[PDB]
């Protein structure tokens, strides 16, 4: 699809917000979550999700599905940099290793297993 | 520098999440 944030304003915003977030919440990682177009799942608002570096991918994933209230009838899958992250990996580790030029993380979700 | 225009299209509200 494309990055809505990157189209509108990212570099300046991400720089200032990263400084504020690192200063106030040094133990948290700044993530952006978007709904992949075409799947049957509910849509997501434009929000800046700040998760503690202590939790694992398993907990973060479970929170995204619980927040959007994913029923047992549908499935939910996550994607980061075109890869399937390991649920047991730590938020801080995945953040530091995948740390972008703007020091933020981009995660997309789908409610289908085959995106085509 | 802080081009925080009053015309923001995409909101991007901060949300601290943990569980």
């Amino acid at each position: 699809m494309g990055w809505m944030f990157k189209e509108d304003h990212s570099l300046e915003h991400r720089c200032v917000e990263s400084a504020k977030i690192r200063a106030k919440y040094p133990d948290r990682v700044p993530v952006i979550v978007e709904k992949v177009s075409g799947s049957q799942i509910v849509d997501i608002d434009k929000r800046k999700y700040l998760v503690p570096s202590d939790i694992t991918v398993a907990q973060f994933m479970w929170i995204i599905r619980k927040r959007i209230q994913l029923p047992s009838e549908k499935a939910i899958f996550l994607f980061v940099d075109k890869t399937v992250p390991q649920s047991s990996l730590t938020m801080g580790q995945l953040y530091e290793k995948e740390k972008d030029e703007d020091g933020f993380l981009y995660v997309a979700y789908s409610g289908e297993n085959t995106f085509g | 520098g802080a081009m925080e225009i009053i015309h923001e299209d995409n909101e991007w509200g901060i949300e601290l999440v943990s569980e």
